[PDB]
């Protein structure tokens, strides 16, 4: 069960399990301490749950100190597979298992069942929390690549905090040159015209009303409901006269607070615009090669921790309303559609082939769905920019492109059992009723997807296997 | 006392100058770390009343834009230092004082070119205004209030010359607040919360004071729940 | 600049020279390598190179072998799975694509 | 074989600057009559 | 082809045996073959629910029959088709073959019909396995409903049509765990089909023909039928499913009350009223809180706790026998040799353990006393006995233990000793004893729950009612869902759901939405219309306005694009609601969460634990007699298995002893294991 | 993380290395008697239940604590194997 | 006084029974209704002692999974309806109270049916616990404390009679707090927070009761701010 404020270093396992897997270790300590005589006193002591007085967790917890464990994972992949932390006693029955190193241990949280060893000899512990512990093995061994960086929810968050909005361009607003636009389009926005956030290159009235001396500045007009933290403002950094959105200026903070070195902060970072996995990943791998390996483990919680803060003020959700479709689409569909019908003429007078038709046919659908998706993105990334969906997929959050176009365009040419794909489409998104049919249609190809799961799901080795064979010496 | 009571917060202290100060205090029963460090927050930015520029007014200067020769600095970058600059008076009787300032030829014009004004005191001696350079003319008058909070100067628009500029108000003292709460074990029970709010401040007034007043507000306002209607 | 021989590239490196090619003044890298090892049964550091779970270059005693086999062992869950020795015979299915290739390969 | 068992780091011994005195003791005794 | 039957629940049960499988004899299908026919083949329509089938190694080989799917005479799945000759359809049905079927051109039930007539030019159906839009004077024949699609066990789910064929499965999957709860409740929104489920599977008890009821016992129902006579009616009590899920007969109907031929008289053991019932309607926000939801996370309002409602009573079944040794009978007696009568307590009835009794994990369940050594005594163990008391029962303490992980309180004993009345007492075994075990299982952090759209996640962290997400008035949130786990799978069918359910909240009322024949999103958004009066109008006449909060969220709102902007914040919020949002406050700061956010009535169940939740732990323990790797049992657990990927995973790094432990010191090593844990003591 | 890792990794020619020599010390810090230490008087290892740590609870924590520091010596063959043992048996009581 | 101070808060106030109690207070200052509002509410959620069902004993019942003839509802079914019980005594004297009752024959044993106790009284008379028929023996003892929060039945496990039976207790008297911030219009500036909580309450406590309580216990943590360190 995931494991929030618990840190990379460590991990939270039940003192229960604790018990019985330290047991020796345990015993010892007691007779160290006054609560057994010996150590059939104390296994006896502790043989019924009843019977146990809490001094005895004190002593657990006391000989656990520093020392630490291993966790698996159901298919060990690769050495990530299996990690070291500092027990953090826990009650319950579940383990507690920190979230950035989820992605190593390709685990979700719907159940799947961790196990964990302990390392005896003060050599393997000397190994284990060296070498072997997860706050150490940052980079993945495949590609030099940060392997624990910001997963699905701290992305969201770190997101959705800096990044700027646009708005409503009714009147030409180029202020850029005369001061007569200052003025005027100064009012225009205190009146229903001009927005906070509009189109004029230089500066839209949003960055006319607002200048902050210091950076704390800032921050305090927000709060005070003045700004919202992804609006467009300027402010006066160190030498600078930035114009900037708060909730960057404040993630700049972030990280130049992770790390107390700030000018070596912002050599690293690019606020100059919303982050992104890859945003991050980078930050993170710079943060790696120019600060140091321990210190980069903290800008990592630092930013795990605001990025959840974050998402939960946010608000985003999924509602129906949220997966929009686009106005084109019963466009691209009537014209394909006709179009169709074309092919279709073609076809009852004897120029095409049986085959030609088909094939021409796939054509233009593979066309016409690649058409919807690039047009629904174009409705988001145009009049939705803050969409719930949209902002989860472009940042590196969640959702694949394929995936979105399923929900709001449409799902279109599932393919038969063979392969032979159908001739006709799936018209319909998920936003609307995927029909009986068009459902049992998708049925088909759902099946051989998962019939291609199981039949490698058996051995997971079985390639791994022949490498390890011809590679181990 | 030794059980309970005796178990009561452990108020600990650590103030670094009068602007960073750290408050720890621990144990606390489930989920008050956040009852308490919450309020106190909006408290410390708000009510803990203060002290900043909310007007200003230029020898020839009519807009807020404009610039003035032999002046590097620009009207909006002035009356933005100006933001910067803290002020203290010493009793109620203070409620506006308009400071005056007027300086010219090559001087880099600081806060401590003000002329005094009994009642009142700069904690911003150095803070630099502008860089006056060969026939720099420059006279100037800026309010000065007592308030709470943040103030556009959209909001209030003073008006002590036709030609003044109202500028955003800064009154609290209070730069910033943050509070934590990580968990911490006392015995049987390890669910406890432990409050630990990190205040900033702008010198004026010091972090220690600055929860003292705000806890204060608080109080004092618990008892308005007195006379019922 | 003058990279050294020897010197280990980053990936700054691999960045400047990426660049070069851009600009036109590199078309391959000379560059040590496993596929031209002297040591028998094992991989010397400057053969190997960089990554070891850090960035720094390779650490002595590293079972780079298993490292290797595991680092490409994960991936290949996500490839295709049609048949080993891929296609099917009928009229004209030219090439092989997923694990089934990697098999073949 | 691989790991920790590297020939090249199984011997390797560690040492206290007091203990260092103390062997140098030991080869000082070595000198006969 | 035959194993435990699924009982978990009615359900579970009625799917079990309406399910079919290739895997058998020899001369029929074996586990080679597959690839094409683990294939949704085009004929598996109204034969063969296309999701139904398992999740892993097993699919297409294992999968249970659509609902209206029939055995005629010798086992070709059929399904029902309605004739339509001309552009006339008619109300009669035709049960046709997979071979038949091929023959005609038959239409689906989803076109516009006038009664009799068809009422569209151009109108779909499907020729032998092809789409075709077809004439009306060419449809021959149509599709009698959605529900002959898929199986019994899929057609529960609500809006099936906006899930992605690929997680419907999970969600018909998960139904099939669904374990009991002492609180009942029917979904909010239901499809149709819960009423016939109880009935056709054996749930609820009815009432045979019109009368009165005459007794009204908590164990049985002696009804008067008008026909003049009167019969008693037992409820099974507290019987024990094959996988230990209760299953109780709770009467509903009151003293001397004229009953309705065929009306529920008890209920099913989780039927409320003679709807089914395997989860909870819960009010749920839908948004992510600090990490604790994180990928598939759940975060549980204590509240959910304080009233009895995922609770579910479990009853296990511990069993010891007296077996016959050549070193003497084991006796069954309340003598445990070594040490305290505190221990005894319970074991009361010389032996057994006394009824009502809580046993927790070590406690003694039944006494047991074999016979020491293999054939001679102990020379050290000798001496020992000699210095304090020579004389002793020089026997062994091999007692039923309460396993570690949990016990409850014994409700049950049997005990079967000598003079066997007519029970088949096996060779060696002198005799046996049962006790039957039962706990109110509670939710708690680490059990897991799934709604039926596939959303399958395990509670993180109970939070106080204290400061989780609240609404305007008061009433705070039950459970938090995180979002990011709901564009990846692409089930917008919860969210759909959640939406009506935030109606039927207000406006008290459950819905009945059919598979692909049900609500639609302006009907939805009509009862939020209606749902919007409750909630605000109140709030109008109880006095007060909209609050500081409330207007804020509204403009970054506006801003956002969800309300028209211009319009008044009482209109702007019931747009606002429409959209199925609405403003919530962090109940543990104050302010609003910038930005609406959608709640509502969501139907979520609790899974079933597998023996392997039962946190395992192994420290030291027995050890198999021919390899000498460790073993478990009955008391101690057995040790993990260390198999080769996770060898290597500790090969990849420099673990170097770590990985020799795990080859000597923890599991082989006789000498080692042994010197390994005097050397730690 | 832990404090100075990449101190410590400068500190060796190969990253295997410097976790046998932590472990060998950790070994000869509770063998040879717990007061083996190189550094102990001012700041040195210290836990929480009272200021305990000063005995006994992690070992290689303190070889850690003290390889960070300048006065340990490791090498392939700094002192002859045997006659090690015998000479710290000698200056370190605590059994 | 006259002016600022005059212009104190009227709390008013609105109260049925002692379930439901509107409490109201205006003008106040910037965004502090809120300030107010929530801590209040998370104290009147947790803190806030109680009183409710924590043992029972049954006439001829061992454990709390089994069935009383003449009897429909089951144990369980019986000591779940009593947790919805809600009691109330008068003074400290009463920390644990033992509530009797014996009930035969076909009626419908609701909490009125309990033999009357001096300093208790009982706000849930009508309370449903059972629907006794011919011959239905029904004797019992159920125990009640004065508490604070949710304590599971697995936590205390009461002992009265060797065969009794613990539950879960409830003690929150509050059943849900409520609180709006709707902006007040007083003559001068506009923005202005005008705090009403609503609360509602088993009637063990009363509405007024309860948030007195509370402010109490917020007042008296911060006092807990006097010794630094
Ligand atoms: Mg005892
Ligand atoms: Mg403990
Ligand atoms: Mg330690
Ligand atoms: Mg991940
Ligand atoms: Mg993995
Ligand atoms: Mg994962
Ligand atoms: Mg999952
Ligand atoms: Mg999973
Ligand atoms: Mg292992
Ligand atoms: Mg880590
Ligand atoms: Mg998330
Ligand atoms: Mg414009
Ligand atoms: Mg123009
Ligand atoms: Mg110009
Ligand atoms: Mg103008
Ligand atoms: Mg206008
Ligand atoms: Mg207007
Ligand atoms: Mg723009
Ligand atoms: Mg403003
Ligand atoms: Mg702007
Ligand atoms: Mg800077
Ligand atoms: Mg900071
Ligand atoms: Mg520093
Ligand atoms: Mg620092
Ligand atoms: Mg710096
Ligand atoms: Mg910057
Ligand atoms: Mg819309
Ligand atoms: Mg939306
Ligand atoms: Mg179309
Ligand atoms: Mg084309
Ligand atoms: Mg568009
Ligand atoms: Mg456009
Ligand atoms: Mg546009
Ligand atoms: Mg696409
Ligand atoms: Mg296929
Ligand atoms: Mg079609
Ligand atoms: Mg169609
Ligand atoms: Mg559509
Ligand atoms: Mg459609
Ligand atoms: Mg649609
Ligand atoms: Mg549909
Ligand atoms: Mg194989
Ligand atoms: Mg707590
Ligand atoms: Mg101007
Ligand atoms: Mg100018
Ligand atoms: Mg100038
Ligand atoms: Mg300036
Ligand atoms: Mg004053
Ligand atoms: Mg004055
Ligand atoms: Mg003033
Ligand atoms: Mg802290
Ligand atoms: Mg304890
Ligand atoms: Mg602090
Ligand atoms: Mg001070
Ligand atoms: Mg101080
Ligand atoms: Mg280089
Ligand atoms: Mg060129
Ligand atoms: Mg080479
Ligand atoms: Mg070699
Ligand atoms: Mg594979
Ligand atoms: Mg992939
Ligand atoms: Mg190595
Ligand atoms: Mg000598
Ligand atoms: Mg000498
Ligand atoms: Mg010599
Ligand atoms: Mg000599
Ligand atoms: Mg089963
Ligand atoms: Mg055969
Ligand atoms: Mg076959
Ligand atoms: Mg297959
Ligand atoms: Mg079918
Ligand atoms: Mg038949
Ligand atoms: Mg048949
Ligand atoms: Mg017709
Ligand atoms: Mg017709
Ligand atoms: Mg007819
Ligand atoms: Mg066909
Ligand atoms: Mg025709
Ligand atoms: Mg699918
Ligand atoms: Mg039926
Ligand atoms: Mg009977
Ligand atoms: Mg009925
Ligand atoms: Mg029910
Ligand atoms: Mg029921
Ligand atoms: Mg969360
Ligand atoms: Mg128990
Ligand atoms: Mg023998
Ligand atoms: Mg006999
Ligand atoms: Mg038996
Ligand atoms: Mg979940
Ligand atoms: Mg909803
Ligand atoms: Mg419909
Ligand atoms: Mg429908
Ligand atoms: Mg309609
Ligand atoms: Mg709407
Ligand atoms: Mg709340
Ligand atoms: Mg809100
Ligand atoms: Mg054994
Ligand atoms: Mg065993
Ligand atoms: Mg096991
Ligand atoms: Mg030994
Ligand atoms: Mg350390
Ligand atoms: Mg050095
Ligand atoms: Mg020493
Ligand atoms: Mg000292
Ligand atoms: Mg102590
Ligand atoms: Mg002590
Ligand atoms: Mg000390
Ligand atoms: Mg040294
Ligand atoms: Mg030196
Ligand atoms: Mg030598
Ligand atoms: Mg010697
Ligand atoms: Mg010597
Ligand atoms: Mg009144
Ligand atoms: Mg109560
Ligand atoms: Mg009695
Ligand atoms: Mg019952
Ligand atoms: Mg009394
Ligand atoms: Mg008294
Ligand atoms: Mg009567
Ligand atoms: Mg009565
Ligand atoms: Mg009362
Ligand atoms: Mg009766
Ligand atoms: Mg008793
Ligand atoms: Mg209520
Ligand atoms: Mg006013
Ligand atoms: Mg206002
Ligand atoms: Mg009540
Ligand atoms: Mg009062
Ligand atoms: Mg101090
Ligand atoms: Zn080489």
């Amino acid at each position: 069960v995931v494991g929030p404020q618990l840190k990379l270093h460590q991990c939270g396992l039940p003192k229960r399990m604790a018990l019985e897997l330290f047991k020796p270790f345990l015993l010892k300590k007691m007779e160290e301490k006054g609560i057994a005589p010996n150590v059939k006193a104390a296994r006896r002591m502790l043989e019924r749950q009843r019977d146990i007085k809490d001094e005895v967790w004190d002593a657990l917890e006391e000989v656990i100190h520093g020392k630490v464990v291993l966790l698996n994972r159901a298919p060990t992949l690769h050495r990530l597979g299996i990690q070291a932390f500092q027990p953090v006693l826990v009650e319950g029955q579940s383990i507690q298992l920190h979230p950035l190193v989820c992605e190593a241990f390709n685990a979700d949280f719907d159940g799947d069942q961790m196990a964990v060893h302990v390392p005896l000899s003060s050599f393997a512990q000397a190994e284990a929390r060296i070498q072997m512990l997860s706050a150490h093995n940052l980079l993945s061994p495949a590609s030099g690549e940060p392997l624990a960086k910001p997963s699905r929810d701290i992305i969201l968050g770190l997101y959705y905090i800096t990044q700027v909005r646009k708005e409503k361009k009714g009147a030409g607003l180029e202020f850029a040159t005369p001061e007569e636009a200052l003025a005027a389009h100064e009012r225009g926005e205190v009146a229903l015209n001009a927005p906070i956030k509009v189109a004029g290159r230089e500066t839209s009235v949003g960055r006319l009303k607002y200048v902050f001396a210091n950076p704390d500045e800032a921050l305090l007009a927000v709060a005070h409901g003045i700004v919202d933290l992804q609006d467009v403002v300027t402010v006066r950094y160190m030498g600078k006269r930035l114009e900037t959105s708060p909730g960057r200026i404040l993630f700049a903070r972030i990280v130049a607070e992770a790390v107390e070195d700030e000018k070596v902060a912002w050599e690293l970072i690019q606020l100059d615009v919303p982050q992104e996995k890859n945003s991050l990943k980078d930050l993170v791998y710079q943060a790696f090669l120019r600060l140091g390996m321990e210190k980069t483990a903290r800008l990592l919680d630092a930013l795990k921790y605001y990025g959840f803060t974050f998402s939960t003020t946010s608000g985003i959700t999924i509602g129906i309303d949220d997966a929009v479709i686009p106005e084109e689409k019963k466009q691209y569909l009537e014209e394909a559609d006709r179009k169709l019908l074309q092919i279709e003429q073609a076809y009852e007078m004897g120029f095409l082939t049986d085959r030609e038709r088909y094939d021409q046919i796939l054509q233009l659908w593979t066309e016409t769905t690649e058409k919807v998706t690039q047009a629904v993105f174009k409705n988001f990334e145009e009049n939705y920019p803050f969409n719930p969906l949209y902002v989860m997929a472009q940042s590196g959050a969640r959702g694949n492109p394929q995936q979105i176009r399923q929900l709001c365009g449409l799902r279109g040419l599932m393919q038969k059992p063979s392969g032979e794909t159908f001739e006709v489409p799936v018209r319909s998104s998920f936003r609307e009723g995927l029909t009986v049919l068009e459902y049992f249609i998708s049925s088909h190809g759902a099946r051989k997807g998962g019939a291609d799961t199981a039949l490698r799901t058996a051995d997971s080795g079985y390639l791994t296997r022949k490498l390890v064979d011809v590679t181990h010496e | 006392m030794l059980d309970s009571k005796l178990k009561a917060p452990v108020f600990t202290v650590r103030t670094q100058g009068r602007e960073y100060g750290e408050f720890v205090l621990e144990p606390l029963e489930r989920g008050f770390g956040v009852t308490l460090g919450n309020p106190l927050r909006r408290i410390l930015l708000s009510s803990i009343p203060g002290t900043a520029v909310t007007s200003v007014y230029i020898e020839d200067v009519l807009h807020e834009f404009s610039t003035i020769p032999g002046v590097k600095e620009d009207v909006v970058e002035i009356i933005l230092n100006l933001k910067e600059l803290v002020v203290r008076f010493l009793n109620p009787s203070l409620q506006t004082v308009t400071l005056l300032l007027k300086a010219e030829g090559p001087k880099e014009v600081k806060a401590r070119d003000f002329l005094p004004v009994a009642d009142v005191e700069i904690m911003n001696p150095d803070l630099h205004i502008a860089t006056l350079e060969e026939g720099g003319r420059l006279n100037m008058e800026v309010r000065v209030d007592r308030g709470v909070g943040y103030v556009p100067a959209e909001k209030h628009g003073i008006k002590d010359r036709i030609n003044a500029i109202p500028v955003d108000a800064v009154f609290s003292p209070v730069r910033r607040v943050a509070f934590q709460v990580e968990d911490t074990r006392l015995g049987q029970r390890t669910d406890l919360d432990k409050l630990t709010l990190r205040i900033w401040t702008d010198g004026s007034v010091t972090p220690l004071e600055a929860l003292n007043q705000a806890v204060e507000i608080l109080r004092e306002h618990l008892t308005y729940f007195s006379n019922p209607q | 600049v003058r990279l050294e021989e020897g010197r280990y590239l980053s990936m700054d490196d691999v960045h400047l020279l990426i660049k070069a090619a851009e600009a036109g003044e590199i078309q391959e890298v000379p560059v040590r390598s496993p596929l031209t090892c002297q040591t028998r049964y094992g991989v010397c550091q400057k053969c190997y190179g960089y990554d070891l779970s850090m960035a720094r270059p390779v650490s002595i005693g590293e079972a780079v072998g298993i490292v290797a086999a595991q680092s490409i062992g994960e991936p290949g869950t996500q490839l295709t799975m049609r048949t080993f020795h891929t296609g099917g015979v009928a009229g004209a299915a030219d090439i092989t694509q997923g694990l089934p290739r990697v098999i073949e390969l | 074989p691989a790991g920790t068992g590297s020939d090249f780091v199984r011997f390797t011994q560690v040492v206290d600057q007091k203990t260092l005195k103390a062997i140098e003791e030991a080869r000082k005794e070595a000198v006969e009559a | 082809l035959s194993q435990f039957k699924d009982e978990t629940n009615p359900l579970s049960s009625l799917r079990h045996k309406r399910r079919i499988s290739a895997l058998g004899p020899g001369g029929l299908t074996r586990e080679r073959a597959g690839f094409d026919v683990r294939d949704v083949h085009r004929t598996h329509y109204g034969r063969i629910c296309p999701v139904e089938t398992p999740e892993g190694a097993n699919i297409g080989l294992i999968t249970s029959l659509a609902a209206y799917a029939r055995v005629d005479e010798l086992g070709f799945i059929r399904t029902p088709y309605r004739r339509v000759v001309g552009g006339v359809v008619t109300d009669e049905v035709v049960y046709m073959t997979a071979t038949e079927e091929d023959r005609y051109t038959i239409a689906q039930a989803n076109t516009p019909l006038e009664g009799n007539r068809i009422a569209a030019e151009r109108v779909v159906a499907r020729r032998k396995g092809e789409p075709v839009i077809v004439s009306p004077e060419e449809v021959e024949f149509m599709d009698v409903s959605p529900k002959q699609v898929f199986s019994v066990n899929t057609n529960l789910i609500p809006f099936l049509e906006h899930d992605d064929a690929n997680r419907a499965l999970m969600g018909s999957n998960m139904q099939t765990q669904a374990v009991p709860l002492i609180r009942a409740q029917a979904p909010v929104v239901m499809t149709g089909l819960e009423e016939r489920v109880v009935r056709d599977s054996l749930a609820a008890l009815y009432a045979e023909e019109d009368g009165e009821v005459a007794k009204v016992d908590g164990n049985r129902i002696v009804v008067r039928y008008e026909d003049g006579r009167l019969v008693e009616y037992p409820l099974r009590r507290f019987y024990r499913s094959n996988q230990g899920t209760a299953l109780d007969q709770r009467p509903r109907v009151v003293v001397g009350q004229r009953v309705r031929k065929g009306d529920l008289l008890a209920d099913g053991p989780a039927s409320e009223n003679g709807f089914l019932a395997l989860g909870q309607n819960v009010l749920v926000a839908i948004m992510p809180f600090d990490g604790y939801n994180f990928e598939d996370a759940i975060v549980i309002s204590e509240e959910l706790l304080k009233r009895d409602f995922y609770t579910s009573i479990h009853i296990e079944r511990y069993e010891i026998e007296a077996r016959d040794t050549k070193l003497g009978p084991e006796r069954i007696t309340r003598d445990i040799p070594h040490l305290s009568e505190a221990a005894l307590r319970d074991l009361d009835e010389e032996g057994v353990v006394r009824i009502g009794a809580e046993v927790k994990p070590g406690d003694i369940l039944v006494g047991r006393t074999s016979f020491k050594g293999e054939s001679e005594p102990t020379p050290e163990e000798r001496l020992l006995r000699s210095i304090f008391g020579e004389k002793a029962r020089d026997v062994k303490d091999t007692s039923l233990r309460v396993p570690p992980g949990e016990g409850g309180i014994v409700v049950r004993t049997v005990r079967l000793r000598r003079g066997d009345p007519g029970v088949e007492l096996k060779p060696g075994v002198r005799e046996v004893v049962r006790v039957y075990v039962a706990q109110k299982r509670k939710l708690q952090v680490g059990d897991k729950l799934a709604n039926r759209h596939g959303n399958k996640g395990v509670v993180a962290k109970i939070l106080p009612v204290e400061d989780m997400p609240h609404l305007p008035d008061g009433t705070p949130v039950d459970v938090i869902l995180n979002p990011l786990g709901v564009p990846s799978r692409m089930n917008l069918g919860q969210i759909l759901e959640t939406h009506l359910g935030l109606a039927g909240y207000f406006l008290g009322q459950r819905y009945i939405s059919p598979i692909f024949d049900g609500a639609k999103e302006p009907e939805i958004k009509e009862l939020l219309a209606q749902a919007f009066e409750v909630y605000f109008g109140k709030r109008k006449g109880e006095g007060f306005g909209v609050d500081k909060r409330e207007v804020e969220v509204l403009r970054r709102a506006e801003k956002l694009g969800l309300v028209t902007p211009g319009k008044t914040p009482e209109e702007q919020l019931k747009e606002l609601f429409l959209q199925g949002k609405v403003v919530l406050y962090d109940g543990r700061t104050g302010e609003p969460i910038e930005g609406p956010i959608v709640v509502g009535q969501m139907f979520i169940m609790k899974l079933y634990h597998m023996v392997e939740d039962k946190m395992h732990a192994r420290s030291t323990g027995p050890y198999s007699l021919i390899t000498q790797q460790p073993l478990g049992g009955k008391a101690q657990f057995g040790g993990q298995r260390f198999g080769e990927m996770e060898v290597w995973a500790l090969e990849a790094y420099g673990a170097a002893h770590t990985l020799q432990e795990m080859l000597t010191l923890k599991s082989d090593d006789i000498e080692g294991r042994n010197a390994a844990y005097e050397a730690i003591i | 993380a832990e404090p100075g890792i990449d101190k410590l990794f400068g500190m060796v020619d190969s990253k295997y290395r410097l976790t046998v020599v932590v472990a060998k010390r950790a070994q000869q810090l509770l063998r040879h008697g717990f007061k083996n230490t190189v550094l102990e008087p001012e700041e040195r290892p210290k836990m929480q239940t009272l200021e305990g740590l000063f005995d006994d609870p992690n070992a290689e924590t303190w070889a850690m604590k003290e390889l960070l520091t300048g006065r340990l010596v490791f090498g392939e063959n700094l002192v002859p194997e045997d006659r090690l043992q015998k000479e710290m048996e000698r200056i370190y009581p605590g059994e």
